[PDB]
RNA sequence: AAUUGAAGAGUUUGAUCAUGGCUCAGAUUGAACGCUGGCGGCAGGCCUAACACAUGCAAGUCGAACGGUAACAGGAAGAAGCUUGCUUCUUUGCUGACGAGUGGCGGACGGGUGAGUAAUGUCUGGGAAACUGCCUGAUGGAGGGGGAUAACUACUGGAAACGGUAGCUAAUACCGCAUAACGUCGCAAGACCAAAGAGGGGGACCUUCGGGCCUCUUGCCAUCGGAUGUGCCCAGAUGGGAUUAGCUAGUAGGUGGGGUAACGGCUCACCUAGGCGACGAUCCCUAGCUGGUCUGAGAGGAUGACCAGCCACACUGGAACUGAGACACGGUCCAGACUCCUACGGGAGGCAGCAGUGGGGAAUAUUGCACAAUGGGCGCAAGCCUGAUGCAGCCAUGCCGCGUGUAUGAAGAAGGCCUUCGGGUUGUAAAGUACUUUCAGCGGGGAGGAAGGGAGUAAAGUUAAUACCUUUGCUCAUUGACGUUACCCGCAGAAGAAGCACCGGCUAACUCCGUGCCAGCAGCCGCGGUAAUACGGAGGGUGCAAGCGUUAAUCGGAAUUACUGGGCGUAAAGCGCACGCAGGCGGUUUGUUAAGUCAGAUGUGAAAUCCCCGGGCUCAACCUGGGAACUGCAUCUGAUACUGGCAAG
C-alpha cells in the first residue's frame, strides 16, 4: 500500500497446477528470482516481464483442493504443467489437465523438471513425446506449443546456463500468451474468492474483476448467499500497491467499508447497484453426452443432487425436467429447471459446471431465471 | 487576557454573533463576564440587528479589556460615538 | 402528505354537508349517496362517547386538509392562547392559507386550492409562497401572480365562487385577482355543523 | 518526533541544575546562620545574618523561590538573633 | 399580556358493597428491532469495554534577538557556451529568506472522557491570612563590565535514540560591580537587593560617516493599585443500609521551631486526654455535582441525553523539576502488565483528541475540505498553524414543512367478494376531457455570509522634519471548502415518488371461506370442542401517515408510601402488660428578650432553557431582542398576636 502501480504492460494471469511434490513452488520462486535479477494454498506472486506484467498463481495440486483450484484455473489465463521428466505422466497430472480443459484454459505450457537428474539424451525425449501424445489425445494443442525442459531448483543455484534457459522460458511464455481480451463494457462486477481483515484498514475482498471498472470512492452492492446489501469502496489496491482504477481480468483486492468477516463469505459478487438480482431457481439446457464425457453410465432418474459450480463457488441443487422425458439417462441435451438453496446473482448465458462424486457429469448454460 | 470578542450562537447557514467581555483562557462558546450585545451578520437590513453598549465597552477598556478586530470594525461600521 | 383518494365514500362515512366536489354531475339522492336505502343501509351504530368526538375531529381534519399532528399542534397553540380553545382553533384553521384561497374562490375545491398554493398560483403581499399552512394576519392583501391568470383552472373557480354567499372578512376583485383579508371570523359566521367543546374534551383526555 | 518538548525537556533540565545549585547554596548559608544562632554566639550570628541577607535577597529579586519567602526567613532570622543580641 | 388549574375502564362472586393488587387507554427517549420509504430545513449520533490499538494529523511562531548560512530568487564580487539580452559557475554569507541552535511566549489554553470521588466534590451565602505572565494607570530607571555555551570543525562509540574531546562562540541567556527608593528585614538607625536594550529615517552635532545623536515603534528593572484566573476557610443543603454502634490517637487543643505565595498538626519536640457520635459517628454498597430535562394542575417522582459552570482523570501506581500558573491531555524519572524494533551491543510506545481498526453490544459516523468567517496561541507587521470551529458524507435517530395531483364518469362498466338471488359492493374508483408542473429531474442567470487587512495617497499630532511612525477618508486590486450556492427563470409530460397497524369490550372499524381446544391471536377480559365479525386467508372498513407496530426506561392514572392526600374490631395493621431516659408536646396571668413567625429595603439567584410581548428564515421547525419568573439565600430596620428564651405569679 506504498507503491503507486502503473497500468503498463497489461496484466496477464499465469497459473502453475503441475504435479504434486514435483517442484511447482520451487519453479515459480526461481522464475520470480531470475526475472527480478535480470530485470531489476494459492500463492499469488507477481513479476513484470518486458513484454507484459504477469501474476503467477501456484495452485495446490492436491485432489482434495480441487474446489478452490477450479476458481484458481478460471482465474488463470495461462497454465503451466509442472512435471518431473523421470516419472512422466501421472494420474494427478491427467486429472489436472482434465480439470483445466473442463474450466476452459486455452494456453498451456509443459515444463520438465529433473533434466540433470537423468544422464541420458533419450529418456527426456521419450517423456516429452509421451506428454505431447497425451495432450494431443486429450483435446489439447500439439506441435505449436513451447515445451520447456530444465531444472527447477538449480535455477536458484549459482549458474548461467539454467538462468538463460529459464529466461528463454519466460520469453516464450509471454510470446505464446498474447494480449488477452478484457470485458470492460458492462457495469462493474467482481466475484469474491478470499477475505482478509486489515487491522486499522478494514475488510478487503479479493478476486478477478469479471467486468467493468472500479474507481476509488464508488458505491457497489454485495449480492450473494442469503444477503443483498450495499457498501462503499475506499482504496482500490492490487498486490499491496496503490491503484486508481481497477480494470477487468486481473486479480485485485477491493477494500469494503462496513464489512463483517463472518457476515461476508466466499461466493458473493460486488456489482454495480441495480444490475443483477440473486435467484434460487432457473432454467438451463444441459450438454451431457452418452458415456465418454464425464457423465455416468447407468440411466439414473429424477431427484439427482449434484454440485453446481459457478464462477466463485458451488452448491447442491435439484433438477426437474418437463414432460416427455421419463428418464434422465446420460445423453441429456434437453433443457430443465435447476433449483439451488443458496441464491447467487446470475445472468443469462452463464456457464456452470455439474459435478458429483468428485467427477464432472456435464455442462449447463443458463437460459432463463425463475427467482 | 480579558478582551471583548464575538461568539457564534446561530443555526447552520444562518450565523448569529454576540459581542461579549470574556477572558481569553476560555473558548468562543465558553463562559464570559458581562454581555454587551449582538451583531447579526445577515442583519435583516430593514429592521434592527446591530446593538452594542459603548458605555460598557469603554468602562471595560478603561479597566484593561483589549479591543478585538471585529469589535473595532463594528464600531467603525456604525459610528465612533453614534 | 395531503390526503388523496375517494371523496363521496369519505363524505358518506360521516354523513354531513362537509362540502362537495366543485364539478356537479347528478349530485343528489339518486339511489345510494349517504343514507343508502334498499335491503341495507345501516348508517349509525350510535357509539356511546368519544366516538362522535373522534368523528368531529376527523371531519374537521379532512375538510381543512390538515393532518393529525399539525391539528394537535394547532389545538395546543389555541389552548395556550386566550379566549375559547375551539374558536381559536377554528381561527387558525381558517387562517391556514389554503382555506383563505378556497373561501376567496380561487380554489374550486379545498384540495384544488392546496394544489394551487403548492404550484405557486398564489402570492401574499406581493410575495410568492408555496406552503398551504401559512397563517394570514388581519388587514392584509393576497394577490394572484400573472402566470396563474391564464388558467382555465382559475376561471372555473372564480365562476363557481359567485354561486355561494360571501364572507364577513374577504373582499376580492377578479379584475385583478386580488383579495383583501380584513378581520378574523367567529363561531357565529362559521357553519354550525360541528361541536368544538367535544373536540376539546377529546384531546384534553 | 521533532516537537518542542525535547528542547523544552533539555531547557527544563538545565534550569533544574541551575536552580538546584542556587537553592542548595542558599540552604547551606541558612544552615550556617542557624548553626551560629544555636551555638550561642551573638556578634557572629549578626555577621552571618548580614552576610546571608544580600544573597537570598538577590536570588529572590532574580525570582527563583519567592520575595515573600526571602522576607519570611529574614524576619525569622532577625527575630532569633535579636533575642540574644 | 410572564403555570387559568386534575377524566377513567376491565378483573375476586350465583349476583352486591368495600378493601386490595394486576392490566390498559397519554406523554416522553442518545432508543433498538420488523415493514416501508420522495425531497428539504434544524438538531443528534459508542448509554456497553476509563477494553487494546495500524496509520495520518492535531503547537508552533518570531531574522524587528543572536552566531550563522544548508538552502538558493539569486540581482549581484568575479568569469564565461557569449541564444544580440540578459543565460550559466565557488557562489563572495551578501540581500530578501531559511536548515538547525541558543533565546522569549503559549503549548497549565483549545479538546475529550465520568473511572475515581458521599465530602477534601458541587450549589447557595459569607469571609481573610495570599499570588498573578499576558491587559492596564501612576511613580521612577535603562551605566559600565566579566565569564559561560549552542551551531560548526575534525577524531570517532553506535542500525537508530543519543554521545566525549578543543574552542570557534553572540545576545533580550548567565553572573559581579555603579547604586537603593515608593520596595524587603528590622521600632527606627542601618543593611539588603534592579535592568536590556533591539528595529528604522537620516537631517546633521560630532561623525569608526552604519552609529550615539533629533528621533519614533517599542521592549525591559522596581513599586503602588484595578481588572483577571485563582489557592484557603466557614454555614446550610446535596443517595441507600443500624442484617453497619462505636471510631480516632497526629487524633482535639495549646506552647515554639521548620515548612507554605498565606491561615492551619501541614510537619516536628513537649504538654494537656480530649474530639467526633443516636440530628447516625465508624464501616459497606452506589454515585460526577449544578443550571437544567422528562413526567406531572400542584406538591412530588425519575434522570443528568445536547449545551454551559465546576470537579477529577490521561495504560495502572508513585515522585519530583521547569514554569507566575501542573504533580503536566500530544514535558521528565521510576515499579508492573502489554505491544513493537533490534545487528541481540541494546531502544520506542501509551487514541477517555480528530478519524479510523479488533472485541462487546439491542444498537450508533468519514482515515473528507478550509483557515473562507469567529476565536486561539506567535510575531512591528504582512504572515504561521488550529481534528477549536465552519462546512461537506451516512443514518427517518427526533421535530417541522412540502409533494404522489384537481373537476369529470353512471357504465353505479371490467374484475374480486357477498346476497333474504332483485342487487350491492371495492366504485367516481379507473380510461377520458382541461390542465397546473409544486417538489423530484434537465439548462441557464444568480444575492449574501466580506468585516477586515494590504498598495498608493489628502489632512492632523512627532520632531530643524515634510524625516520615520500613528490616527480621520479617498482611488487600486484581491480575500468562499461551503457552492453543479439559497433562490429565480425556462423545459416534455402526471408524467418520477405510499406504507404500517387494527377491525369481540376496554378503543375507531364487518362479511365470507378452511381448520375444528387442533392449528393458532393476545395487555386484560378472554377466544378457538362445526358453523370463529376474535384463529390462517380473502374481501371490505377504521386509526396514523414517509412514517406505522413490538420491545426497553420514568411519571401519571396508583389517593397503590397518601406532607397537601390513606388506614389499624371482623380485609394487611394497637406491641401481652407496666415504669421510665433522651425526644415530642404542653393549663392560666404579667413584664421583658426578638429566637421561630410577619412586614419593608438591598445584593444575589451565571449564561443558557420554560413562559409573555415582538422580529427573521416561503409560515414553521429553528434562531433572536426585551420583560417577567427562577417561589432560594444573606444582610439593615420595625411588628409582639401566637410558639419559644428569661424573670414573676
Ligand atoms: C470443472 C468444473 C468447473 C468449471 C467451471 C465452469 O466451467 C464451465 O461452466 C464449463 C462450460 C464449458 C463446464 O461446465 N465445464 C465442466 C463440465 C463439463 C465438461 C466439459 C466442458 C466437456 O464438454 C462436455 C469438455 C471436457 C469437452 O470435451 C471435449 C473432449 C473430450 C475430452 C476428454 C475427456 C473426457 C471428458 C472423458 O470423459 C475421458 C475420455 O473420453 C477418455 C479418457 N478419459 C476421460 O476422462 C472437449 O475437450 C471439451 O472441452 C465454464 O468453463 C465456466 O467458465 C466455468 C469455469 C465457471
Ligand atoms: N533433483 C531435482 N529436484 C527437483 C527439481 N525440481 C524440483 N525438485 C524437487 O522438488 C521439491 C520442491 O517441491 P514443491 O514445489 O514444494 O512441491 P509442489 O508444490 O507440490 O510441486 C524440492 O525439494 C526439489 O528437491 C529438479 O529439476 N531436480
Ligand atoms: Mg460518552
Ligand atoms: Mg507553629
Ligand atoms: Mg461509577
Ligand atoms: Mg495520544
Ligand atoms: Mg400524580
Ligand atoms: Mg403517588
Ligand atoms: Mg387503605
Ligand atoms: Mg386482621
Ligand atoms: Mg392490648
Ligand atoms: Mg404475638
Amino acid at each position: 500500500s506504498k507503491e503507486k502501480f502503473e497500468r503498463t504492460k497489461p496484466h496477464v494471469n499465469v497459473g502453475t497446477i503441475g504435479h504434486v511434490d514435483h517442484g511447482k513452488t520451487t519453479l515459480t520462486a526461481a522464475i520470480t528470482t531470475v526475472l527480478a535479477k535480470t530485470y531489476g494454498n494459492t500463492s499469488h506472486v507477481e513479476y513484470d516481464t518486458p513484454t507484459r506484467h504477469y501474476a503467477h498463481v501456484d495452485c495446490p495440486g492436491h485432489a482434495d483442493y480441487v474446489k478452490n483450484m477450479i476458481t484458481g484455473a478460471a482465474q488463470m489465463d495461462g497454465a503451466i504443467l509442472v512435471v518431473a521428466a523421470t516419472d512422466g505422466p501421472m494420474p494427478q497430472t491427467r486429472e489436472h489437465i482434465l480439470l483445466g480443459r473442463q474450466v476452459g484454459v486455452p494456453y498451456i505450457i509443459v515444463f520438465l523438471n529433473k533434466c540433470d537428474m537423468v544422464d541420458d539424451e533419450e529418456l527426456l525425449e521419450l517423456v516429452e513425446m509421451e506428454v505431447r501424445e497425451l495432450l494431443s489425445q486429450y483435446d489439447f494443442p500439439g506441435d505449436d506449443t513451447p515445451i520447456v525442459r530444465g531444472s527447477a531448483l538449480k535455477a536458484l543455484e549459482g549458474d548461467a546456463e539454467w538462468e538463460a534457459k529459464i529466461l528463454e522460458l519466460a520469453g516464450f511464455l509471454d510470446s505464446y500468451i498474447p494480449e488477452p481480451e478484457r470485458a470492460i463494457d458492462k457495469p462493474f462486477l467482481l466475484p469474491i474468492e478470499d477475505v482478509f481483515s486489515i487491522s486499522g484498514r478494514g475488510t478487503v475482498v479479493t478476486g478477478r474483476v469479471e467486468r467493468g471498472i472500479i474507481k476509488v470512492g464508488e458505491e457497489v452492492e454485495i449480492v450473494g448467499i442469503k444477503e443483498t446489501q450495499k457498501s462503499t469502496c475506499t482504496g482500490v489496491e492490487m498486490f499491496r500497491k496503490l491503484l486508481d482504477e481497477g480494470r477487468a481480468g486481473e486479480n485485485v483486492g477491493v477494500l469494503l467499508r462496513g464489512i463483517k468477516r463472518e457476515e461476508i463469505e466466499r461466493g458473493q459478487v460486488l456489482a454495480k447497484p441495480g444490475t443483477i438480482k440473486p435467484h434460487t431457481k432457473f432454467e438451463s439446457e444441459v450438454y451431457i453426452l452418452s458415456k465418454d464425457e464425464g457423465g455416468r453410465h447407468t440411466p439414473f432418474f429424477k431427484g439427482y443432487r449434484p454440485q453446481f459450480y459457478f464462477r466463485t463457488t458451488d452448491v447442491t441443487g435439484t433438477i426437474e425436467l418437463p414432460e416427455g422425458v421419463e428418464m434422465v439417462m446420460p445423453g441429456d441435451n434437453i433443457k430443465m429447471v435447476v433449483t439451488l438453496i443458496h441464491p447467487i446473482a446470475m445472468d443469462d448465458g452463464l456457464r456452470f459446471a455439474i459435478r458429483e462424486g468428485g467427477r464432472t457429469v456435464g455442462a449447463g448454460v443458463v437460459a432463463k431465471v425463475l427467482s | 487576557m480579558v478582551t471583548i470578542r464575538l461568539a457564534r450562537h446561530g443555526a447552520k447557514k444562518r450565523p448569529f454573533y454576540q459581542v461579549v467581555v470574556a477572558d481569553s483562557r476560555n473558548a468562543r462558546n465558553g463562559r464570559f463576564i458581562e454581555r454587551v450585545g449582538f451583531f447579526n451578520p445577515i442583519a435583516s437590513e430593514k429592521e434592527e440587528g446591530t446593538r452594542l453598549d459603548l458605555d460598557r465597552i469603554a468602562h471595560w477598556v478603561g479597566q484593561g479589556a483589549t479591543i478585538s478586530d471585529r469589535v473595532a470594525a463594528l464600531i467603525k461600521e456604525v459610528n465612533k460615538a453614534a | 402528505a395531503r390526503y388523496l383518494g375517494p371523496k363521496l365514500k369519505l363524505s358518506r362515512r360521516e354523513g354531513t354537508d362537509l362540502f362537495l366536489k366543485s364539478g356537479v354531475r347528478a349530485i343528489d339522492t339518486k339511489c345510494k349517496i349517504e343514507q343508502a336505502p334498499g335491503q341495507h343501509g345501516a348508517r349509525k351504530p350510535r357509539l356511546s362517547d368519544y366516538g362522535v368526538q373522534l368523528r368531529e375531529k376527523q371531519k374537521v381534519r379532512r375538510i381543512y386538509g390538515v393532518l393529525e399532528r399539525q391539528f394537535r399542534n394547532y389545538y395546543k397553540e389555541a389552548a395556550r392562547l386566550k379566549g375559547n380553545t375551539g374558536e381559536n382553533l377554528l381561527a387558525l384553521l381558517e387562517g391556514r392559507l389554503d382555506n383563505v384561497v378556497y373561501r376567496m374562490g380561487f380554489g374550486a375545491t379545498r384540495a384544488e386550492a392546496r394544489q394551487l398554493v403548492s404550484h405557486k398560483a398564489i402570492m401574499v403581499n406581493g410575495r410568492v409562497v408555496n406552503i398551504a399552512s401559512y397563517q394570514v394576519s388581519p388587514n392584509d392583501v393576497v394577490s394572484i401572480r400573472e402566470k396563474a391568470k391564464k388558467q382555465s383552472r382559475v376561471k372555473a373557480a372564480l365562476e363557481l365562487a359567485e354561486q355561494r354567499e360571501k364572507p364577513t372578512w374577504l373582499e376580492v376583485d377578479a379584475g385583478k385577482m386580488e383579495g383583501t383579508f380584513k378581520r378574523k371570523p367567529e363561531r357565529s359566521d362559521l357553519s354550525a355543523d360541528i361541536n368544538e367543546h367535544l373536540i376539546v374534551e377529546l384531546y384534553s383526555k | 518526533n521533532i516537537k518542542s518538548a525535547k528542547k523544552r525537556a533539555i531547557q527544563s533540565e538545565k534550569a533544574r541544575k541551575h536552580n538546584a545549585s542556587r537553592r542548595s547554596m542558599m540552604r547551606t548559608f541558612i544552615k550556617k546562620v542557624y548553626a551560629a544562632i544555636e551555638a550561642g554566639d551573638k556578634a557572629a550570628a549578626q555577621k552571618a545574618f548580614n552576610e546571608m541577607q544580600p544573597i537570598v535577597d538577590r536570588q529572590a529579586a532574580k525570582g527563583l523561590i519567592h520575595k515573600n519567602k526571602a522576607a519570611r526567613h529574614k524576619a525569622n532570622l532577625t527575630a532569633q538573633i535579636n533575642k540574644l543580641a
